[PDB]
């Protein structure tokens, strides 16, 4: 993938998340990995492994 | 690794896993000196018979065991 | 047979257990998602002003 | 950690009084002692890490 | 290797050395496999209800059996002289041998 | 299996691998360095075994609480885990500047 | 370890069939 | 204090924590693996001390 | 642990093993606390004539 500039590879699993307020979109973990993502064109949520 | 200047604290926090490593390893060293020296106690301190009803002179004929009990201490 | 020879640097190596490289799963698609169509901000219209 | 205490020291030809001439019912302390014998076996691939 | 010493000398066979792998005495020993290292149950021997009695160890006093500088033996009175082990207060018939 | 093999090596006083000596005899001999064979009378043999029964149940019952034997075990599996987390957080530490 | 192995105690020292591996699963 | 506690655990042959055995007796027993009890005569006990 | 073995077996109790914690025989054993580690006095038994 290349999600909005962020480069990486893995799976996508659609899970109905919550509380991505308005500006905060990309869900990082504690270690600076990408652990979750919101698309700006569909208002949908995902979780990356 | 750093002086008290703030320009080295900022560069150190990017090496921050080293500082939590070196403080963890020496804590494992200090815990080993703890559990050994306590066991050095717990073999000797397991000793009993310290009955107060303690006098500072010899009674058995084996001499100086009141004198050389702690005279060798201060010479060391 | 070829790759354990590649590790020990020796023809017909000895017995034992040998951990190889690992051979991660090869990804399949070039899917990447951007924000949809936006105007041209035209930095040249501001640099060459 | 510990300090013992009892009575009747350093008496004459009839030497002292025994604190431990015990006619008791012998209790038996369980006193479990754990001892290490192996770490978690660790491998680390040089390339993947 | 401390554990190897304990499973060879405390667990499997009996002991002639005294103060090994615990404290006091060692009545039995057991072994159960535990995660990340085996662990034992040192069944120590603890007395409770203490008493007292007169004792004169070296037989510096009052030979009755003719010219007795016997030794190695504890003392309680009211018999003639009796030997007790260092756990249970008990008069023997006589001294050991 | 081997620990059971080790334990039942003493639990068959007919034929035993703990110096060849029977077990109900063997309780009366490590005491006999300290206690006296006349003194156990063969009486306290039943009382030590009932205390051994009282041991092993309380060995089971006292184990559920936070015990010293569990103490180091939970430590070393944590001492592993704190090491590897320090090893894993090391991967994303940005030594170089980018 | 002679098979001719039974799962009950014979010597009077109790629970050495019970506490032989009951302490296993508690660990 | 503990070393003194360890040392005086042998220095009270009335009541002692070195196997329960009195000390002036105890010098005649670690020899008695090698020397003879008749041989020290109780004479060399004063000479060893 | 060598010292733990010596303070448990050479210092506190007596010995049945022979050639431990010194040489020859072992008549007594003592212990004094020294800086950075305890140290003993192995009273060895030496004959002359």
């Amino acid at each position: 993938y290349d999600l909005y500039g962020i480069t990486g590879q893995g799976v996508f699993k659609e899970v109905k998340a919550d509380y991505y307020n308005s500006w905060q979109t990309l869900l990082y973990d504690v270690n600076g990995n990408l652990n979750g993502f919101r698309d700006l064109t569909t208002n949908k949520t995902y979780t990356i492994r | 690794v750093c002086g008290d200047n703030t320009a080295c604290r900022q560069q150190l926090v990017e090496y921050g896993s080293f500082c939590v490593n070196v403080n963890a390893i020496l804590n494992e060293v200090n815990n080993l000196l703890d559990n050994m020296q306590l066991q050095v106690a717990s073999a000797l301190m397991q000793g009993v018979t310290i009955s107060s009803r303690s006098t500072c002179a010899e009674d058995g004929n084996g001499p100086s065991a009141i004198r050389g009990r702690s005279a060798i201490e201060d010479l060391l | 047979t070829s790759e354990i020879k590649c590790k020990t640097q020796s023809m017909l190596p000895s017995t034992g257990v040998y951990e190889l490289s690992g051979y991660t799963v090869q990804p399949v698609g070039v899917v990447y998602r951007r924000v949809a169509n936006l105007p041209a901000c035209n930095i040249e219209e501001w640099l060459t002003a | 950690p510990y300090t013992p205490m009892l009575v009747n020291d350093s008496v004459q030809s009839v030497d002292g009084l025994y604190e431990m001439q015990i006619p008791t019912n012998f209790t038996i302390g369980h006193h479990e002692e754990f001892i290490q014998t192996r770490s978690p076996k660790v491998t680390i691939d040089c390339a993947a890490f | 290797a401390q554990a190897i010493e304990k499973v060879n000398e405390c667990v499997k066979s009996q002991t002639t050395r005294i103060n090994f792998c615990g404290n006091g005495n060692h009545i039995l020993s057991l072994v159960q496999n535990a995660p990340y290292g085996l662990y034992f149950i040192h069944f120590s021997y603890v007395p409770i209800s203490f008493t007292t009695a007169n004792v004169s160890p070296g037989l510096c006093i009052s030979g009755d059996r003719g010219l007795a500088p016997k030794a190695g033996y504890f003392v309680q009175d009211d018999g003639e002289w009796k030997f007790t082990g260092s756990s249970y207060y008990y008069p023997e018939p006589i001294t050991d041998k | 299996g081997y620990t059971t093999g080790a334990t039942a090596a003493a639990m068959f006083p007919p034929w035993s691998a703990a110096a060849g000596v029977p077990f109900s005899l063997s309780v009366q001999y490590r005491i006999n360095g300290l206690g006296v064979t006349m003194n156990v009378l063969s009486e306290n043999q039943k009382m030590i075994a009932s205390a051994f029964n009282n041991a092993l149940g309380a060995i089971q019952d006292g184990f559920d609480a936070t015990n010293s034997a569990l103490g180091k075990i939970q430590s070393v599996v944590n001492a592993n885990a704190e090491a590897l987390n320090n090893l894993l957080n090391q991967l994303s530490n940005r030594f170089g500047a980018i």
